């Protein structure tokens, strides 16, 4: 029956800055005409929705993005990868790092 | 403004989309499990689908159509813009729905009473077109043909006046002149530096490709003419016209049911690979599978994977009133499914073939917009179908793909068999298409006023089609009107162009491939360059004009008869020699009742 849950925007008046977010939902003014906050000629409501079905062909069915952003502030330290351990040898000459 | 217009259209495009599928999705839903629980769930489905694009084409007329400049957004204007109907006055704009809706329910639940037993009586569908296509009786043959066009066709003469003096008021209203230029309108091209198209220039060409078949129709003539005196003799004149019943079918418009008869070596049988398929275990699914193999044989995409599951390869194990009827859906969103009943036969191998290149098309051009994904004009779409069910129909195809002995030996007779079938249905029915739609025009521009139209219809099928009548028709009769595309509203001269575009394309396509023989042997199998052009073509939609379309396979800018005869000249030198004693040509004199 479709989903109508998940919307997107489709007019605005200039593109985003990045990493930019843009929650209004104020009346889009296409024609010079005002628009006075409500619909018409020129006068579209911004927001779309998918309606996601599942009878969709692929390129049409939803997929979920996760975006992971390193950044590198001027701080001291933070988060970072995992470390791992071997075995001890105890007894023998060996090059060792603890 | 410009600008205003494409903000216009791409809330038009995310808003059609969806409400298009799914009022193309409860059609499938009818069409595959009947109930009236899903008819009624597909009208009030399919009307919200049609109330919305009236609202959307008055809001059309408020951007201008002469102040855009891009040739994409003027051409999804003016598809959107088109007033059609509604030009009327609103009483006469259900008057002309009533006409309609008698016209059409007349066709399909007349009957015809036997005059021996007035208690039986025979529709059109079951019995009337059994004993057309299956009968050898003069006599009865003759009842069949008369009874359906003075029961019927008379019933139609006051309501097909109505339509045409209604259908011309819609037409001018719309700046055409008539109904005829209205139906024309397709194949117009406006203002893109060197491509135009006229929509006069289109009965010019017809006409001027057609006087190059009259050659090989009339040896086909004279050939299928010497061959029924031999079936009715003491019926059939030697150098007259054929007599209007004795051709097949109830109109003459395939003489693809004369095969029995006028074959030309009957000791020698035509080519049928149905046994091979049953002695194999081929299920349902090896009939798609191999389909889909000839196809990315030549670099087209697989199937869509969505394809396998949701479409109906067979009438289900449900005893499960649907619809069985070979077709391909395109409901949106990147959802094609195929809907036919498929039996273990060479027929449906080769519709199989037929109608995934109705998918392989629709999947090419789903990047343009919404309102250009139809074919470049209506001749193109049958046209790309029948080129795949050519190359799969071939010999040289059917050993490779495993279904012919190694030691097969195709002799120069059979081949005579093939192409006489061939040129039964293709060049048969290329007169009977030009007949009718000039008859068409000239009857909506007033060329024939209405005290003469069954008087020109006649000399017409006499002089171009050399088909006399066996009992006077005056002006009560309306024959054209016994057609079902005459009754119900539909445009003929798509099959004229269709037949013509199918073999430039064949043509091109096997000089990509290197083929050297004839063009009937020619398949289009392990190339890539070949496919190469064809997805040149099959992306475009409606985007650019068809006469660029055409470049890109053919390297032509019209449509051109030469590649039609270059398929029949085996049958041609042939038939040449079948036709040394006989007459070639007619007599518009002779008469079946005038002795
Ligand atoms: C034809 O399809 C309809 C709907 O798709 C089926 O009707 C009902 O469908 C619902 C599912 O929403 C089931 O819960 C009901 O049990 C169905 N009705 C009945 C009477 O079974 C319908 O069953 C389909 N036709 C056939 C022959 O199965
Ligand atoms: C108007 O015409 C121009 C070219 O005549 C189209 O411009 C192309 O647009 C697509 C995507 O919109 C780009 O990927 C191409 O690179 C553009 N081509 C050029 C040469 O810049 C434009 O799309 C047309 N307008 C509409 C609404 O389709
Ligand atoms: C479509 O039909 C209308 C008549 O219903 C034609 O006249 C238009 O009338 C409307 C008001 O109902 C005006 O807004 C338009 O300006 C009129 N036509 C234009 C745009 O000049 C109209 O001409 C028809 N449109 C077409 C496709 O020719
Ligand atoms: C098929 O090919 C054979 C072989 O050439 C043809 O037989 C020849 O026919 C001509 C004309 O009648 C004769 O002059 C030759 O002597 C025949 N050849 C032999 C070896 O006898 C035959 O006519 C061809 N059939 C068709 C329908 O084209
Ligand atoms: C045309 O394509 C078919 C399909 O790939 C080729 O068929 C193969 O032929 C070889 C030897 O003739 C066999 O060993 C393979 O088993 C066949 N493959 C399949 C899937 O049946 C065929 O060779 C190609 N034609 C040419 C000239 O390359
Ligand atoms: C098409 O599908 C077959 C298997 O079904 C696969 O082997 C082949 O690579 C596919 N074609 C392309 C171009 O990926």
């Amino acid at each position: 029956g479709g989903n109508y849950n998940y919307l997107y925007r489709l007019f605005r008046k200039s593109n985003l800055k990045p990493f930019e977010r843009d929650i209004s939902t104020e009346i889009y003014q296409a024609g010079s005409t005002p628009c006075n906050g409500v619909e018409g000629f020129n006068c579209y409501f911004p927001l779309q929705s998918y309606g996601f079905q599942p009878t969709n062909g692929v390129g049409y069915q939803p997929y979920r993005v996760v975006v992971l952003s390193f950044e590198l502030l001027h701080a001291p330290a933070t988060v970072c990868g995992p470390k791992k351990s071997t075995n001890l040898v105890k007894n023998k000459c060996v090059n060792f790092n603890f | 403004i410009e600008e205003q217009a494409k903000t216009f259209l791409d809330k038009f495009n995310h808003e059609a989309e969806d409400l298009f599928y799914q009022s193309s999705l409860a059609s499938w839903n009818y069409n595959t499990n009947i109930t009236e629980e899903n008819v009624q769930n597909m009208n009030n489905a399919g009307d919200k689908w049609s109330a919305f694009l009236k609202e959307q084409s008055t809001l059309a007329q408020m951007y201008p159509l002469q102040e855009i400049q891009n040739l994409t957004v003027k051409l999804q204007l003016q598809a959107l813009q088109q007033n059609g109907s509604s030009v009327l006055s609103e009483d006469k704009s259900k008057r002309l729905n009533t006409i309609l809706n008698t016209m059409s329910t007349i066709y399909s639940t007349g009957k015809v009473c036997n005059p021996d037993n007035p208690q039986e009586c025979l529709l059109l569908e079951p019995g009337l077109n059994e004993i057309m296509a299956n009968s050898l009786d003069y006599n009865e043959r003759l009842w069949a043909w008369e009874s359906w066009r003075s029961e019927v066709g008379k019933q139609l003469r006051p309501l097909y006046e109505e339509y045409v003096v209604l259908k011309n008021e819609m037409a001018r209203a719309n700046h055409y002149e008539d109904y005829g230029d209205y139906w024309r309108g397709d194949y117009e091209v406006n203002g893109v530096d060197g491509y135009d198209y006229s929509r006069g220039q289109l009965i010019e060409d017809v006409e001027h490709t057609f006087e190059e078949i009259k050659p090989l129709y009339e040896h086909l003539h004279a050939y299928v003419r010497a061959k029924l005196m031999n079936a009715y003799p003491s019926y059939i004149s030697p150098i007259g016209c054929l007599p209007a019943h004795l051709l097949g079918d109830m109109w003459g418009r395939f003489w693809t049911n004369l095969y029995s008869l006028t074959v030309p070596f009957g000791q020698k049988p035509n080519i049928d690979v149905t046994d091979a398929m049953v002695d194999q275990a081929w299920d349902a699914q090896r009939i798609f599978k191999e389909a889909e193999k000839f196809f990315v044989s030549v670099g087209l995409p697989n199937m869509t994977q969505g394809f396998w599951e949701n479409s109906m390869l067979t009438d289900p194990g449900n005893v499960q009133k649907a619809v069985c009827h070979p077709t391909a859906w395109d409901l949106g969103k990147g959802d094609f499914r195929i809907l036919m009943c498929t039996k273990v036969t060479m027929d449906d191998f080769l519709t199989a073939h037929h109608e995934m290149g109705h998918i392989q098309y629709d999947m090419a051009y789903a990047a343009q917009p919404f309102l250009l994904r139809n074919g470049a004009n209506e001749g193109f779409h049958e046209a790309v179908g029948e080129i795949m069910s050519l190359s799969a129909a071939t010999p040289k195809h059917l050993k490779s793909i495993g279904l012919l002995s190694p030691d097969f030996q195709e002799d120069n007779e059979t081949e005579i068999n093939f192409l006489l079938k061939q040129a039964l249905t293709i060049v048969g029915t290329l007169p009977f298409t030009y007949m009718l739609e000039k008859w068409r025009w000239m009857v909506f521009k007033g060329e024939i006023p209405k005290d003469q139209w069954m008087k020109k219809w006649w000399e017409m099928k006499r002089e171009i089609v050399g088909v006399v009548e066996p009992v006077p028709h005056d002006e009560t009769y309306c024959d054209p009107a016994s057609l079902f595309h005459v009754s119900n509203d539909y445009s003929f001269i798509r099959y004229y162009t269709r037949t013509l575009y199918q073999f430039q394309f064949q043509e091109a396509l096997c000089q990509a491939a290197k083929h050297e023989g004839p063009l009937h042997k020619c398949d289009i199998s392990n190339s890539t360059e070949a496919g190469q052009k064809l997805f040149n073509m099959l992306r475009l939609g409606k985007s650019e004009p068809w006469t660029l379309a055409l470049e890109n396979v053919v390297g032509a800018k019209n449509m051109n008869v030469r590649p039609l005869l270059n398929y029949f000249e085996p049958l041609f030198t042939w038939l040449k020699d079948q036709n040394k004693n006989s007459f070639v040509g007619w007599s518009t004199d002779w008469s079946p009742y005038a002795d």
